[PDB]
């Protein structure tokens, strides 16, 4: 899409009757413009930007596990935390770690190897904010191919809008599982 | 030539009336001597920091937050009860939010009190920005006092404001 | 720029000259200090990374006549333990000793810019004469000291974790 | 007058400032490294510190080598954090 005039950019108004914030940029892919609080005056919006691409990719990725797990687990995951499901899946782990179980180190594991990409990337965003080439989510990974040339275009703002749509799903299903204790299935 | 403040004395010189908050209050002459930009930029800070503190004097008795439930109504006592580790995260907000402060009083110029933080953009019409200057600065001064006040009498009564309000116990039995 | 890491600028310090050099340090550790240094100390940890992971195969292969006596059946850190008391480490200390008085000697000429880091002049059978026989054989050297460093990790951390030195680790598993 | 000139080590510079922030020549090794790097690592010196130093803060007789070693990054932090200003003041 990209539709500078349409579903991105310009003359987009999110709210008709109150403006959006001169620094908010209407060159951004998913410029609604929507900024009533104003946290663009505030922080820098390759801060904001890098924040948001984050936040979405990591929800996304949840919201797609919540669903995963839900519907298959693992052979053997059973065994070592019985029947536990979305965060209770979590501290199921960690406390079979405590316990003194191996085969219980899921957690640990993750984070040690996110940890370890966010230390090493935490550079690029200091870059980014000190003007640097690199965009706010550019991570020039795209091994497949998959977004390149006219694509690029419906791929970010794509991108953008999935990870927000993602944002709520998750915290949706975290929300509905510590009520009822079911998983995005099981509600439905 | 007069002061507004004071119709029988001179107006100081250093005061001429068109700062916000400007009466020609000084009958110290506080003006002469300090730096008139500096002396204006910590009256906005202690009236922020007063208007923040006089509502949250009162706030707790009204509404606590759940980890906060236990802690007493009375702001001094609440303030020996909260711990050193949440002390040493406000300290360190605080401290993060006053060095912009730094950098705008010791390594810039700027309006007294602009550390450029109007994220609603309510200051953007000259009139209302003119309203709300003066207002912020009296309602700093306002805060300033009552705060004061709170501070005394929570330290003579060991109560909070509205509590010692509802008990009507508004008279000293000497010094605490 | 940076091939290794796509999104992240080109060190500053690496320009790409010395063998092995994909543009990689995320962290900026090459701006602190001297490359010069960096690249001595990346040159020991690979050669005795990679003996110390030929020897724990070696040592899992095959024992010399009567170290089993000693040894018991400790394997690894074990084994370490169990000859520093009968001395053989400390014989292995002292001799390394030695050889690293004068590979100190070596660095200091090093950092003057007289001699090129990890090069000891040591050619006894005059392997890499030739120059590009050479270059070839100095990018395999880095290479394969990262793999056995990384290859070493591996293996004292599955010792500590099951107990068992590489190979017999592989055999069961 | 008739002093003895004064020896120094070698390459010694002249580090005195009137500036803003001092020359970068300060920091010494650490010249050459990024802002960015310096606030990174005063705020992971400064959490590894403050851990390590909760872990030991109820001494035992038999404390861990690691932890103490540790301990010792909060006070490091501080450098860092000081130098983070000094080389973003200085165009890094
Ligand atoms: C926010 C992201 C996130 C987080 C924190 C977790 C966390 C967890 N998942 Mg995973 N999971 C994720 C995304 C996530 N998942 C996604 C995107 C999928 C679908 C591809 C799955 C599918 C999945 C299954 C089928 C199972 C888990 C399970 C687990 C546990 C152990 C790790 C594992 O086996 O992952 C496996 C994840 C992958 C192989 C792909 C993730 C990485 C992508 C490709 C990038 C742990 C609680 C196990 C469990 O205990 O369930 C309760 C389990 O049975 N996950
Ligand atoms: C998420 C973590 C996790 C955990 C805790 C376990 C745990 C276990 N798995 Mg494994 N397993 C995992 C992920 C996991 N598996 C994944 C990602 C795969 C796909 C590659 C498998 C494929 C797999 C197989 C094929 C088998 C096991 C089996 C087992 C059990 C022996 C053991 C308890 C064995 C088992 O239980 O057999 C009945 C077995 O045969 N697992
Ligand atoms: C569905 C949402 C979505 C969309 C539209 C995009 C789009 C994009 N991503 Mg990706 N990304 C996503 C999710 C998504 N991402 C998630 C969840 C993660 C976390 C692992 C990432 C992590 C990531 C990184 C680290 C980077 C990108 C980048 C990119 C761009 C490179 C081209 C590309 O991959 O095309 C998109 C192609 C697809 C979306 C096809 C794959 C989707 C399958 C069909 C669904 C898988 C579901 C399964 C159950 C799990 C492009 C704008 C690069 C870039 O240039 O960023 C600006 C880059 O550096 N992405
Ligand atoms: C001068 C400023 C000031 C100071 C020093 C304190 C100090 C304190 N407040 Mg806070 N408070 C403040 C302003 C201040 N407050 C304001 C403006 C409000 C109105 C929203 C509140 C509302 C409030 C509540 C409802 C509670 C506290 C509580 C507390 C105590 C624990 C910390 C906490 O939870 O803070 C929370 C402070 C905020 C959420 C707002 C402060 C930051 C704003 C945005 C600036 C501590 C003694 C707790 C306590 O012990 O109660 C007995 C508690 O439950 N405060
Ligand atoms: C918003 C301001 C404010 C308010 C509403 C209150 C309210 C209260 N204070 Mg006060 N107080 C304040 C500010 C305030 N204070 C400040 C800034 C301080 C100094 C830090 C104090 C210090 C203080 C103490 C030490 C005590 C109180 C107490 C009280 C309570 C009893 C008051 C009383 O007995 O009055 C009686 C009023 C008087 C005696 C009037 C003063 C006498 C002179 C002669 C008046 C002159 C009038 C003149 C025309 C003024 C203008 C002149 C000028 C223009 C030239 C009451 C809840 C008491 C309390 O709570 O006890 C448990 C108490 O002991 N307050
Ligand atoms: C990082 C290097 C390293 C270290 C620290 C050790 C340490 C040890 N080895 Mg040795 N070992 C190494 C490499 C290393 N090894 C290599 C590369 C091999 C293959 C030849 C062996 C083969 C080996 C055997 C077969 C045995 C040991 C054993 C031992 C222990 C007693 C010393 C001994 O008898 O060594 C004897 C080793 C040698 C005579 C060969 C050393 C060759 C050097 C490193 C290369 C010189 C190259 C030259 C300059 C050209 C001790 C823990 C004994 C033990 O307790 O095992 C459990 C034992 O029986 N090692
Ligand atoms: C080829 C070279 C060679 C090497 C590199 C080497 C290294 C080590 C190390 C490493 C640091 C230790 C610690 C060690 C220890 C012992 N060696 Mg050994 N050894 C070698 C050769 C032989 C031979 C020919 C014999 C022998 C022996 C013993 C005994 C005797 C125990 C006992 O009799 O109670 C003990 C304790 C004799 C033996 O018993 O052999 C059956 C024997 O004849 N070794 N040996
Ligand atoms: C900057 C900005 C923003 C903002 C903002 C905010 C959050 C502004 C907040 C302003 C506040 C909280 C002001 C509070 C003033 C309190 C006063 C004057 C209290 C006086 C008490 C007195 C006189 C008393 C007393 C008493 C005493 C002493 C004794 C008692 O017995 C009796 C009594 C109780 C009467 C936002 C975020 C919207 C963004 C926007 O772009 C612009
Ligand atoms: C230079 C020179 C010379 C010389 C010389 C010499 C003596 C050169 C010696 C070179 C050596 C000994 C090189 C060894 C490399 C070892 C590697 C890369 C190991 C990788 C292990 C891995 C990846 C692993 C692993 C594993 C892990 C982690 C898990 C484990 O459960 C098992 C498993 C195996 C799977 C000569 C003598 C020719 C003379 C010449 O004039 C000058
Ligand atoms: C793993 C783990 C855990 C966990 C966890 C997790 C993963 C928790 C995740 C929580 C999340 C993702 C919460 C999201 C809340 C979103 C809200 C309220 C959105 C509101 C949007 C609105 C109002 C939009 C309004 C409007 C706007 C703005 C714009 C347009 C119109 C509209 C959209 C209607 C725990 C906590 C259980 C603990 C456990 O031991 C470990
Ligand atoms: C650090 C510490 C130690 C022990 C106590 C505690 C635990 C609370 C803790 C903290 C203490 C703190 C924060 C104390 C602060 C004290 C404060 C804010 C005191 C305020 C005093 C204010 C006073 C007089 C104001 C007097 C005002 C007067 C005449 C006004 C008269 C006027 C009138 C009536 C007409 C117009 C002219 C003029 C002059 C304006
Ligand atoms: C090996 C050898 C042989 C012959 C001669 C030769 C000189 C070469 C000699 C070499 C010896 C060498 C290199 C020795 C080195 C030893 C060293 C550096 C020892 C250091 C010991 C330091 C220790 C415990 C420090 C412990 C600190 C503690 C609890 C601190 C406590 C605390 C912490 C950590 C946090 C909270 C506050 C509190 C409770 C105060």
């Amino acid at each position: 899409l990209w539709e500078d005039g349409k579903v991105q950019g310009k003359g987009l108004k999110a709210i008709p009757f109150s403006d959006p914030p001169e620094s908010l940029p209407s060159d951004m892919v998913g410029y609604v413009g929507f900024d009533p609080l104003g946290f663009s005056t505030l922080f820098d919006i390759k801060f904001l930007r890098e924040a948001e691409l984050k936040h979405g990719r990591a929800a996304m990725l949840a919201a797609a596990g919540a669903i995963a797990q839900d519907i298959f687990t693992f052979p053997g995951v059973t065994s070592v935390i019985g029947d536990a499901k979305m965060t209770g899946a979590h501290d199921a782990f960690l406390k079979a770690a405590a316990d003194g179980n191996p085969k219980a180190n899921a957690m640990s594991q993750l984070f040690v190897w996110i940890g370890f990409f966010e230390l090493v990337s935490m550079p690029a965003l200091f870059e980014t904010l000190n003007g640097g080439e690199r965009a706010p989510g550019d991570f020039y990974f795209d091994p497949l191919g998959l977004g390149k040339g006219s694509g690029r275009a419906r791929m970010e703002l794509a991108e953008i809008k999935n990870g927000r749509l993602a944002m709520i799903g998750i915290g949706g299903m975290v929300h509905h599982y510590l009520l009822t204790g079911k998983g995005p299935i099981g509600t439905i | 030539e007069m002061s507004k403040a004071i119709p029988f004395a001179e107006r100081p010189a250093k005061l001429d009336g068109k700062i916000p908050g400007d009466v020609g209050f000084d009958p110290l002459g506080f003006s002469d001597y300090y730096d008139l930009k500096y002396l204006r930029e910590a009256e906005i800070k202690h009236g922020r920091i007063c208007m923040l503190g006089a509502l949250g004097w009162l706030f707790p008795e009204f509404a606590k937050l759940p980890q906060f439930a236990s802690l007493s109504t009375n702001p001094l006592k609440a303030a020996t009860e909260l711990g050193p580790a949440g002390w040493a995260q406000i300290f360190i907000f605080v401290g993060a939010l006053e060095s912009f402060s730094y950098e705008k009083i010791y390594y810039g110029d700027s309006a007294p009190g602009d550390l450029g933080f109007d994220p609603l953009r309510l200051g953007k019409n000259p009139v209302s920005r003119a309203h709300y200057e003066v207002a912020e600065i009296k309602n700093g001064r306002l805060a300033m006092i009552g705060l004061g006040g709170m501070i005394h009498h929570s330290l003579l009564t060991k109560q909070g404001a509205i509590e010692q309000i509802m008990s009507q116990n508004f008279y000293p039995s000497g010094f605490p | 720029m940076s091939p290794s890491v796509p999104f992240l600028k080109r060190p500053v310090a690496l320009d790409g000259s010395m063998v092995g050099d994909v543009g990689f340090d995320p962290l900026g550790l090459s701006s602190v200090g001297d490359i010069k240094f960096l690249r001595e100390a990346e040159l020991k940890h690979c050669r005795l990374a990679m003996l110390a992971a030929a020897g724990s195969m070696a040592q899992d292969l095959y024992t010399f006549p009567g170290v089993d006596k000693v040894i018991g059946d400790a394997k690894m850190t074990a084994v370490h333990d169990k000859l520093v008391s009968q001395g053989a480490m400390g014989q292995l200390l002292v001799w390394i000793g030695f050889a690293e008085v004068f590979a100190t000697m070596a660095l200091f000429e090093t950092l003057d810019g007289k001699r090129a880091p990890g090069d000891f002049k040591f050619d006894p059978l005059g392997f890499g004469k030739n120059p590009e026989a050479l270059k070839r054989y100095q990018l395999a050297e880095i290479k394969n000291g990262r793999l056995a460093m990384l290859g070493f990790g591996g293996m004292v951390h599955g010792y500590f974790v099951t107990g068992k030195g590489p190979l017999e680790l592989l055999t069961n598993f | 007058a008739g002093y003895s000139p004064v020896p120094s080590p070698d390459n010694t510079k002249e580090t005195y400032w009137e500036t803003k922030a001092p020359s970068s020549q300060v920091l010494g090794i650490g010249k050459d490294v990024s802002s960015g790097n310096y606030i990174v690592a005063s705020v992971v010196a400064a959490v590894v510190g403050a851990a390590c130093t909760g872990q030991c803060i109820p001494l035992t007789v038999s404390p861990n080598p690691v932890f103490i070693l540790g301990s010792f990054l909060l006070p490091y932090s501080w450098a860092l954090h000081v130098a983070a200003w000094i080389q973003r003041n200085n165009g890094k």
